[PDB]
């Protein structure tokens, strides 16, 4: 992706966010820190991953936009000049949309492979199986040399 | 020590204004008068942010075309919450009062007169209240 | 800026009016005067939604029928909202106050001439107060 | 008996001012009148702690600048509040009342002349509000 | 890293803090308190952790800066001057701010080998296996002299 | 240290705090005081513990500043002396705070080598395992003599 299409696709997934909000500069920023971590133009498989994460990384400097400014710790406000009084009481809305983003990743891009390998068994396939047993440096029951070793015990995990 | 009076609001909208100051000076070379012919000289500014509101009660004096028995005369008013420093006239001296330049109920624009200014020494933050008279339809005021 | 008054209401019913602008002009060809033989010129229109409501108190002269050594004369008044702009007249002119057609206390309607238009420039929303007195009945005001 | 008000304030700013005592005296040898030729003795003080705020209304005998035959008039006064006992004239006497110094309208300072000091003697706390008028422009009052 | 691009980065990543919040002179003293400690001109694999440490201490700097004055005492306040009134109602949002980059080092720099250690297994690998039998400090189960120490129970961990 | 640097550096690590809040008197005094107790002079090693509860005793004379004054049992306030009107409504920050710093000593100074014996197991160093065996003093399981003392029994935790 070049420089100019992740500021018009991060505007659109962040809901036509506008510039004095978040600036194209910090976009930029973030965007080439991914772009150097997975050197994209080496690999373009990584295209999904950088935008997931660069997505991710403006959410949070939004939540930490708020904090630093008066925004965050206020909860009231009342005018009054006259006959004009107005009175109304997004650092708590950016927070679970954070939380709520980060269990959606198909959201962004849906070959993300998200939600694959929750539950795993092992000993129930040849090719873990086998991985594990003719690793060198593994070391297994079948080891136990006791008191001092002897030559009735293999020193390798692996089958001669 | 006031906190938050000491600084600009940020819920009631707030405007700017144009004003100017006004002097006189004496023009005819012969008459032994201090009036003269008298002219007003002018210097404009214009005011940081400012709010303009109407008066609020029906009384015959503050209706705005008055009947008389020449015809249907014109008057306005207005008072005004601003945080710039306007002054009246002084006596002994050449200054005359401050206008400013406000919209009217004939769908035009005229010039108000400054008439009080309220003031609040005590308290060191720099709001004030005006009461603001529009000038004759025809003339530059007094 | 103010935006829930920058919208219609939801809660309150309005209502539209009529209303008609105003103008005159000289007739006679020989008589030296502004006067002449002076005539309206009427261009009707309509507000776009308005509130109407009675004077509060009850003083002598917000009764509706007066005696006088004549007979029982007439009057009535109004207070009202709305969000059209209408003005009053303006001197050196030849533009007259601005009418509406509203009921009276007899149960007919009559013109009401606006006498006091209230606005708030420095807010923005185009929200504004008029108070109404009715034309003099047999005539058609002035 | 009354504890906090018995103490001074720690949440809205107070401010000192300054004044002075006023007495009066003959001078004329040969006249034999009791004003003789009147001069003023002054002897200056300060006030603890105060506070100043203007007039509230808009009623016409309280604007600022007043147009009389003459010209633009200058007028202003105030209500103050003090922890300090300034006294009015007393007759039969040769004691004044006493003054104290202000900024006005103009920007400048005057001397505004006590008028009337309210006092509660059955309560016991030494807080005291007073009502004050600018001097003439001009002059040293009366 | 040199003495201008710390600043530079720490106002970014701060969701662009203001001059007057913290100054630039304390995000030195606090960049000076690691470069010294970790000899970031002799060894250079530590410019992630003395960025992170950096970021962490004038998050820390900046909570202690509404303490020990009057913002954290205060939840209320009314201005009244005349007409003019205002009631309004960063010390707590600073807070769970601190515990949340804390655990998401990761927005500083991706390459702090964060979240790598969590479960430890003993006795599974043979290069810790070798490194705790080897060493000559450690005391085992065969050792157990007993009453009185005999030739027949060894003295040392490894094996002859 | 010397004596101008500690109310430098006290005065940076609690926020910039004035010196109406706390005197640099009352700083010397407690400094004063761990430098007798722990002689500085003689032994440079203890500039960090010297330091740290330095900093620590002063949040603690802060904690009671609060206390014998008006603000600690005062909650609200109200002044009216005409149009002005003032209602609003540090000692608990100050207490929390103290128990954070308590908790996190390294924002002093990050040599105090905290945090680095919270588990200790027995029996598992020959270091830890002669150093009791080998005391004079000790008393252990092989010492019981039962009704009345017999040659049988050792009446010394050393091996011979």
């Amino acid at each position: 992706m070049t420089n100019e299409q992740v500021i018009e696709l991060v505007r659109v997934l962040l809901g036509g966010i506008t510039t004095e909000e978040i600036s194209d500069q910090t976009i930029i920023f973030f965007w080439t820190k991914w772009k150097l971590t997975y050197d994209l133009d080496n690999r373009p498989e990584k295209i999904p991953a950088a935008l997931y994460n660069t997505v991710v990384d403006c959410v949070r400097w939004l939540i930490v936009q708020e904090v630093s400014s008066g925004n965050s710790s206020i909860r009231e406000r009342f005018e009054k000049i006259g006959d004009e009084t107005i009175s109304v009481k997004s650092w708590e809305s950016w927070k679970d949309f954070l939380d709520w983003l980060e269990l959606n990743p198909d959201y962004i891009d849906p070959s993300l492979a998200f939600n694959s390998s929750l539950v795993i068994i092992g000993g129930v396939r040849k090719d873990e199986f086998f991985r594990v047993k003719n690793n060198p440096n593994s070391y297994n029951g079948f080891m136990e040399q006791g008191v001092y070793p002897t030559p009735a015990i293999p020193k390798q995990s692996a089958w001669p | 020590a006031y906190s938050l009076l000491s600084s600009r609001n940020r819920l009631i909208p707030r405007v700017e204004v144009q004003c100017r100051k006004r002097e006189w000076v004496k023009t005819d070379p012969d008459s032994p008068f201090l009036n003269g012919g008298r002219e007003v000289l002018y210097t404009p500014f214009t005011a940081v942010e400012c709010t303009v509101q109407p008066m609020r009660g029906k009384a015959i004096r503050d209706q705005n075309n008055q009947l008389m028995i020449g015809g249907e005369e014109d008057y306005d008013s207005y008072t005004v919450y601003s945080e710039t420093l306007l002054f009246r006239a002084r006596e002994g001296t050449e200054h005359l009062s401050d206008q400013m330049l406000l919209p009217d109920s004939g769908g035009g624009q005229t010039w108000f007169t400054v008439m009080k200014a309220d003031m609040y020494p005590s308290s060191g933050v720099p709001r004030y209240r005006y009461y603001l008279i529009a000038v004759p339809v025809g003339t530059e005021g007094g």
